[PDB]
């Protein structure tokens, strides 16, 4: 189902419906929606694919991105590992503290980028809903 | 004994490492250290030997640590009798019950208080449950807490 | 209540009273004086005497706190703010000079001798005291009696009244009123006094009707709470008064009754000439007795023998044997320059004697002048064995007499419990004191110490028993010593007793053998001091008795303790014609009677009556404060009241005590009454701050508040320890995670940095965009 989308996607992106994605293909659709990348962005954005962009080298680079990651269950647990009472929520000051200056310290930006999305309401940061959002 | 002092060693590391490995531990953790070697001293107890109210306040070597544990050993531990006795004084019915709400009050409000978090904590851990009237057999609870996290 | 019956029974009070100016200051005449402070000066206070309005100084620590007019003539002194020798003496003396002679001192009663008849004992008055609770009605002896009754009944146990006081106080009068009372709520009982008093009483300087024997009378009760019998016990009758009587004193009452002509018909039956001053044995000291009509007393005594159910022969046997004595002392003698053995100086009087005792006058004077193996006696050895005989007869008459009056009272009816009354002869100090007195005094001591035991020693014990709360208090009231000096193993009496068994002994080996043992080894024993009263005869040593220092003359104490009548004459009389006549040392014997009495007492719920002699003049309504105050001291009144106010108000049933105070020594609890015995024991609790109890514990004041202190403390700790236990559990629970959390964090840290960098990938951006 990750594929079914990819295709239908490649379809909407491949404007000149020629089964290939060209600098004009990308630029084209981007603009039809939100601001689009500059030539340099579009250039190196394609150079990321050895040869022509058939629906194959497409699924290839996309799959090689999302590779090297774990489970929604494996992560939801690394979380409940700080959820002693098993409430399915972490107190915001806590989590922020963990990530911020513990282990492999994050940075303010990593910190902002991360919480700009985070689902915190009532002081408690729901790591379930957020594990989903970050995953499937 | 040696196998004993070795144990202090073992644990001292796990800790001294987490508050920045350097062969020294924050005196504010001296409690939790010993709490790991079995013992459960009382906050009043810990400060008596060297503990501190806050982090940063001060760090300690393994040399000064040995006697803090020699100390927190000779200190009184509560038997089942004692926990049963005290809990009885809150039971008007006399049938080994109590309500959640009150139990909560005893823990959070009386004696060396316990944060509201540690409470919802241990409740969930020991998986303590109330009936329709919202009461709990304090006998069971005491037994679990006494049991350990891994029985 | 408007009841005429309360004239001399109910108390009949404001202004001029500054609780900081007014106080009690020592006095020499009044014991204490009403003073009003004028000026302090370190310790030298300067007060003004309210009476004469004179002035003086007084150490500050010698002032006594006066009580406010709020407690004027108070009925119960334990309710006064101040219970000091001056507040007590004032209260009594206040009441007394107003007719009120009864006052409660806490749990026991105080009777001050009226020396006049009072309309407070009538049947009218008895009606009102019946079943009344002590606080409900004025203070009275009936109340004390009425209450002991209720207790025996409801509590189902024996009661007992120890009526104490000095000689001439009211011990006897009050003992009789108690019986008369209990009898009214029977006729023979009341009637046993007139005969026993005739034979065992005598005028003395102190008392015109001095009791010369100890009396313990028990009154039995049946299943409906009514009198169902009664018995009498007597102790140490003054064998000596029979033949001898110090000046201003008389012999027993009978002898004088017998020579008055109350019943002329009897003159020839006894062979007496109605003249007392005719018989040596009874005219030594006094003859008549201001306020004692020997004529009428004789009649009533005769009348009483009838009611007692005495056959005419029986009661004529008595009268004759006693009139016979009046003759033993008329038998004159002589010697006969040569050997002296002794010969008679007539026979007229010595026959009347043999006659009345139904024995041969010949065989008599014979076994009296050459007692049989024979052994003649000199001229005095005889006149003294005459006395030995008189005394010994009279001691048998009196004993038989009592046995007989008990015959008439031991109704074989059904007995439940009883109420005894103890009237023992009291302390008396004369110009000359000998063995007789030591015996009476040793007796009276003794008793006082009983009150001390049951009052202080005792009270606190029970507190412990029941297992209440309390801290001890030393009232410093013990005479075990004085007691010990006289009774213990090597004591005074024991020395004398072992000195009699030696025929060699004498008044000097006895006197020396005494100092030999106690001089300097016991401070109660002190060389004779210096005269505190004229005509003060010889003294060999002094004893410090509760109520006085007594200089004792030990001359003749060896014969006095070893009796001695011709075993010969005892044979004559052994087979006499008269039917009555036909029918161990003294010390040991009496010591034993006494110990047995005491033993019988201890098994009781005692109510105490305290008699008080108002003055040394025998006149009514007059007070001698010094003397009074002095008694309010050696009797232990004040202290006797402190504990009634002080006491141990706590009380706990071991069942409720164990449940509340187990948590104070649980490492000693393996029965509610022993568990507490343990807890309070563990806590190393002072035996003082608490007391025993059968069903409950008694903790002195405050102590229980303090136990609830320790109780909390522990309850707080334990609560902490369980919180510590919860702290340690949660810590140890998260111990794997310190490894587990180190991983569980690296997941999140590395796996968010991914989702972070994936959103910063143009492709993904644009992708996400298309999405819809």
């Amino acid at each position: 189902k990750q594929i079914q989308e990819m295709k239908e996607a490649f379809s909407m992106i491949d404007v000149d419906r020629d089964g290939f994605v060209s600098k004009e293909d990308i630029k084209a659709i981007s603009e039809q929606l939100g601001r689009a990348p500059d030539d340099k962005e579009l250039t190196a954005m394609l150079k990321e694919a050895p040869g022509p962009l058939n629906f194959t080298m497409f699924l290839s680079i996309f799959s090689d991105k999302l590779s090297g990651t774990d489970s929604e269950e494996t992560i939801r647990n690394a979380f409940a590992m700080f959820d002693e009472q098993e409430t399915k929520k972490l107190n915001i000051e806590y989590i922020k503290d963990l990530l911020e200056n513990m282990g492999d310290n994050f940075n303010k930006d990593e910190m902002r980028m991360t919480f700009k999305e985070a689902p915190v309401e009532g002081g408690k940061f729901d790591y379930v809903k957020f594990t989903a959002m970050i995953k499937g | 004994s040696q196998d004993e002092i070795d144990d202090l060693k073992d644990v001292f590391e796990l800790f001294d490492f987490w508050d920045g490995r350097d062969g020294a531990v924050d005196a504010f953790k001296l409690g939790d250290v010993c709490r790991c070697l079995g013992i459960n001293p009382r906050n009043e107890d810990v400060f008596a030997v060297g503990g501190t109210h806050k982090m940063g306040e001060k760090s300690l070597p393994f040399e000064e640590f040995l006697p803090a544990y020699e100390g927190l050993m000779d200190c009184e531990q509560g038997t089942f009798a004692d926990y049963m006795e005290a809990f009885k004084t809150f039971d008007r019915e006399g049938q080994g019950f109590i309500s959640g709400a009150e139990l909560r009050h005893v823990l959070t409000a009386l004696g060396e208080r316990l944060s509201d978090e540690d409470v919802d904590e241990i409740i969930k851990l020991t998986d303590l449950q109330e009936d329709l009237e919202g009461n709990v057999k304090y006998e069971d609870f005491v037994k679990k807490v006494m049991a350990g996290p891994y029985p | 209540f408007s009841d005429p019956d309360f004239q001399y029974l109910a108390v009949d009070q404001t202004a001029a009273f500054d609780g900081k100016k007014n106080c009690w200051v020592p006095d020499e005449k009044e014991g204490f004086a009403s003073a009003e402070i004028q000026s302090s000066k370190g310790d030298e206070i300067t007060v003004k005497i309210v009476a004469d309005s004179s002035t003086r100084t007084v150490k500050k620590d010698d002032i006594q706190s006066m009580n406010p007019p709020k407690f004027e003539k108070l009925e119960d002194m334990a309710n006064m703010t101040y219970l000091n020798e001056a507040s007590v003496l004032y209260n009594l003396r206040s009441r007394y000079t107003s007719g009120l002679i009864y006052t409660y001192s806490g749990l026991f009663c105080i009777a001050v001798n009226p020396y006049r008849r009072l309309p407070i004992y009538t049947d009218s008055v008895i009606a009102k005291y019946r079943g009344k609770r002590k606080t409900e009605i004025p203070p009275h002896l009936f109340s004390v009696a009425d209450n002991a009754y209720q207790n025996m009944v409801t509590d189902r146990e024996n009661q007992s009244c120890l009526i104490t006081g000095e000689s001439g106080a009211g011990k006897t009068e009050n003992t009789k009123k108690v019986i008369m009372y209990l009898a009214k709520v029977e006729d023979q009982i009341i009637q046993a006094n007139p005969v026993l008093e005739a034979y065992g009483n005598a005028k003395t300087t102190r008392n015109n009707n001095s009791s010369r024997f100890g009396k313990f009378i028990r009154i039995h009760f049946g299943p409906t709470g009514k009198i169902a019998g009664a018995d009498i016990e007597t102790y140490l009758l003054e064998k000596s008064r029979v033949t001898y009587q110090q000046s201003a004193e008389r012999n027993y009452h009978i002898f004088y009754q017998i020579c008055s002509n109350a019943i002329p018909e009897l003159n020839d039956v006894m062979l007496v000439t109605p003249d007392s001053g005719l018989y040596s044995f009874i005219n030594q000291g006094c003859l008549t007795v201001d306020n004692i009509d020997d004529v009428e007393e004789f009649k009533l005594c005769d009348e009483a023998f009838d009611i007692l159910g005495f056959t005419k022969e029986e009661k004529q046997s008595m009268f004759k044997c006693t009139a016979s004595i009046l003759h033993m002392g008329e038998m004159k003698f002589k010697q006969r320059p040569r050997e002296e053995q002794a010969e008679s100086d007539g026979t007229a009087e010595a026959e009347k004697v043999a006659f009345l005792c139904g024995i041969n006058a010949g065989d008599l004077l014979k076994a009296l002048l050459k007692p049989k193996v024979t052994k003649g006696q000199n001229m005095n050895q005889v006149v003294n064995s005459v006395g030995a005989l008189a005394k010994s007869l009279y001691d048998r008459m009196f004993n038989w007499l009592v046995r007989r009056v008990n015959k008439t009272l031991d109704t074989k009816a059904k007995r439940n419990y009883y109420i005894g009354v103890l009237d023992i002869a009291g302390f008396e100090i004369f110009d000359f004191n000998s063995f007789e007195q030591l015996c009476i005094n040793y007796t009276n001591e003794r008793l006082q110490q009983f009150f001390n035991h049951h009052m202080f020693i005792l009270e606190q014990e029970e507190y412990k028993k029941e297992g209440i709360a309390w801290e001890f208090i030393d009232f410093g009231m013990d005479l075990q010593m004085c007691i010990d000096l006289i009774e213990k193993p090597m004591g005074i009496l024991s020395i004398l007793e072992e000195e009699c068994m030696f025929p060699k002994a004498d008044d000097k080996s006895f006197q020396d053998k005494l100092y030999q043992n106690h001089m300097g080894k016991n401070r109660m024993f002190t060389k004779p001091g210096k005269p505190t009263r004229p005509n003060q005869g010889p003294a060999h040593f002094e004893l410090h008795h509760y109520a006085g220092n007594v200089p004792y003359s030990i001359t003749g104490w060896l014969e006095k303790n070893k009796d001695p009548i011709n075993e010969n004459v005892v044979a004559l009389l052994g087979a006499s014609k008269e039917p009555l006549v036909a029918e161990q040392t003294i010390s040991a014997v009496h010591r034993e009677s006494l110990n047995k009495l005491m033993k019988n007492l201890y098994s009781t719920h005692p109510h105490f009556v305290r008699c008080i002699i108002p003055n040394e003049l025998k006149q009514p309504g007059l007070v001698d404060a010094e003397l009074v105050l002095h008694q309010l001291q050696c009797n232990g009144v004040l202290e006797g009241i402190r504990i009634c106010r002080k006491g141990f108000p706590s009380r706990l049933i071991y069942s409720e005590f164990k449940q509340r105070y187990s948590i104070l020594a649980p490492n000693a609890i393996p029965d509610g009454k022993t568990v507490s015995e343990k807890i309070l024991a563990g806590l190393q609790m002072d035996p003082a701050e608490y007391r025993l109890g059968t069903t409950k514990v008694f903790f002195k004041a405050g102590v229980l508040g303090n136990l609830e202190e320790m109780r909390d403390e522990r309850l707080s700790k334990i609560i902490s320890m369980f919180q510590a236990h919860i702290r340690g559990y949660l810590i140890r629970k998260a111990y794997k995670k310190l490894q587990d959390q180190r991983i569980g964090l690296s997941v999140i840290q590395r796996n968010i940095r991914k989702w972070l960098v994936l959103r910063n990938w143009q492709w993904w951006k644009l992708y996400s965009k298309v999405k819809p």
